[PDB]
């Protein structure tokens, strides 16, 4: 069937408009509601569409969120709208389509037995970085960084960070939920019940997205919330009395056995670029104002290779757009523009 | 573990338990 | 017993001066000539006098450059005059410099003695340092061509490095040759091995990448027992270059077949407690491609030196840091956006 | 003298690696 609602575009404005699609089929049921894949018989363009079961009085954290988002490492909010069980409302959020993810081009490597090509893991993860960038300047925090929220265009290499259904916006001073982030990527502090958290727990799901990356596997696989401290202390080994302070101010624990950390160089397969590792070793930190910020990520040494005027995928093909900074972006640190941008692109 | 966790976290027991199973 | 000298100022009147010193010691010989230790009578301070065999009526490279050089992390020249023997025309000349107590390489000989690795932090400071004062020369087109562990000298209470010899130096003019068979073996470049004779200062680059490696291991990274054995220690790291990577090195050599070998892992090269980082420095330092290779302004700029621009750090003597940012603008002149990194917030 | 020699007849790689080999 055809079906025509009336929606609002998502940027906008913000006058509401008749929008028709097609070809509606499901492609993923959760607890946080169901996503439809559809094309736009305006356009043939297809595009996501995100059903999520709304209290009619309350507003939607994630569309206020995904309202203010524009970049092209973040997946775009082309318009959503309300339906209409009698009296209960859903809220449809119509996104871009993108048919891959790291997650399931990370799967086909790791199943061939192989690791992803460096150019790869540097093209991702940059633009991963840039996509936190954006967001942590509004300080919103995305709270579920993982490979199955990063979608992927198989043929332009574009990444597009997704699903904003854990994002929020951070106050200070008011407290946020500590059992939030997949676990495998969940960042220490809240494992130590953190409420008082900050955006660098991205960072920290980030360096577990990296790691992934050069393992073929997740660098912390937890069987549950103790066992991914387990997991955690096996590499970084325990924390400083210091590092609990930093993570949980309100935690305390007088007594416990002291153990060094293991060596980064031994964590990962002998021919990993040595430069992956000191990056990751700069974002799986303890001390969440140790982590590298993204911008500073971005500025990395590992991913000179991005700025170099002769890069190209292995496909032949020129890479996406990466030097198209604006100023909401660079706002943590304006001056490092001048590094993030080579002369070649000005 | 999120009763456990739960527990680990109020009673300051989490990182000797964490040390535990370790081995 | 007071020596008094006409000598001319290092920088740079050009005026001619009466000099005197006392306390003259003879610290090393060698076949370039003698050093000297002195005391300046007119002040107190000590000096190291460089006696050279010198023929007049060519110039002495080595002060032409000296006399254009200030910085805080080379040995400054402070005076220079002509001596002459006795014998007819023996003619030396003596380059008068600030005396500096200890070297890179006596300071990494204690610990390798005393069975322990260097701490991390005097690496980060000496390595800095040395970048910095190769940033400063390669802005002149000067190339040292001879940097190793016993040519950065030290002074053990501040941690000041200042780089010394510029007896094999040489401003590098693009389109001239240049000798192959220069540097001290351990520290040469691939591409010098190679017999290049249209090199760059990148060359100075390999050599610092050398150091670095050396004070990670506490010993030289490349131990050749001859020109061909080092090349050979050098593919037992890097294994073979490419073909482009020969072109890169040396655009008049061919070698149409040979056995390939593969580069052992950088991170096996090293011990497993060694910082990621200084790794991660070194494998863009030691490249075959010269072009590759980071610029000492890149080099300070690395990841590996971010713990020297934290407004907390002390020496483990419990001094500050010497003076790490007080670049001028000669000194950024080849890549002004890297201030950003280069100069911490707390220092502007 | 060696070193020369293997640069200017383009053998220094070949030799190289077979004194690693020995
Ligand atoms: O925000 C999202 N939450 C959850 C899912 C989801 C849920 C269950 C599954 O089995 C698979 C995916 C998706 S798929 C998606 C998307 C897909 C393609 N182009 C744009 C957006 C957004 C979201
Ligand atoms: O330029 C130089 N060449 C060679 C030596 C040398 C000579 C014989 C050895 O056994 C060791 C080193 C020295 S020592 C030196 C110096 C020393 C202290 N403060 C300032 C300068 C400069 C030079």
């Amino acid at each position: 069937k055809v079906t025509t609602v009336v929606a609002t575009p998502g940027q906008g404005p913000d006058r509401p408009q008749e929008v028709s699609y097609t070809d509606t089929k499901v492609i993923g049921n959760g607890s946080f509601g169901v996503v439809y894949q559809a094309k736009l018989c305006d356009s043939g363009e297809l595009v996501a569409i995100k059903k999520v079961l709304q209290d009619k009085r309350f507003k939607n954290r994630e569309l206020q969120i995904m309202r203010k988002l524009d970049h092209c490492n973040i997946v775009r909010l082309r318009y959503f709208f309300y339906s209409s069980k009698k009296d209960e409302v859903y809220l449809n959020l119509v996104l871009d389509y993108v048919p891959e993810t790291v997650y399931r081009v990370a799967r086909h490597y790791s199943r061939a037995k192989q690791t992803l090509p460096v150019i790869y893991v540097k093209l991702y993860m940059y633009q991963l970085f840039r996509s936190l960038a954006y967001i942590h300047s509004f300080g919103i925090c995305h709270r579920d960084i993982k490979p199955q929220n990063l979608l992927l265009d198989p043929d332009t290499a574009v990444l597009k960070l997704c699903d904003f259904g854990s994002a929020k916006q951070l106050v200070r001073g008011e407290p946020n939920v500590s059992y939030i982030c997949s676990r495998y990527y969940r960042a220490p502090e809240l494992i130590f019940g953190a409420t008082d958290y900050t955006s660098s727990i991205d960072v920290w799901s980030a360096g577990c997205v990296l790691a992934e990356l050069l393992l073929g596997q997740p660098i912390f696989p937890g069987d549950s919330g103790v066992d991914q401290l387990v997991e955690i202390i096996k590499v970084l080994g325990t924390p400083t009395r210091e590092q609990i302070r930093e993570m949980n101010p309100n935690y305390t624990e007088f007594k416990f056995p002291q153990i060094k950390a293991h060596p980064w160089t031994k964590v990962f397969r002998p021919r990993t670029p040595p430069e992956a590792i000191a990056l990751c070793s700069r974002l799986l930190e303890y001390t969440p104002t140790a982590r590298l910020t993204p911008l500073e990520a971005c500025a990395h040494s590992f991913f000179d290779e991005l700025r170099d005027p002769n890069v190209k995928l292995p496909n032949g093909r020129d890479t996406p757009a990466l030097f198209n900074f604006t100023t909401q972006e660079l706002s943590s640190n304006p001056p490092l523009a001048t590094i993030l941008i080579p002369p070649h692109a000005r | 573990p999120h009763r456990l966790l739960q527990q680990l976290v109020l009673s300051g027991n989490l990182i000797k338990e964490a040390v535990r199973r370790l081995h």
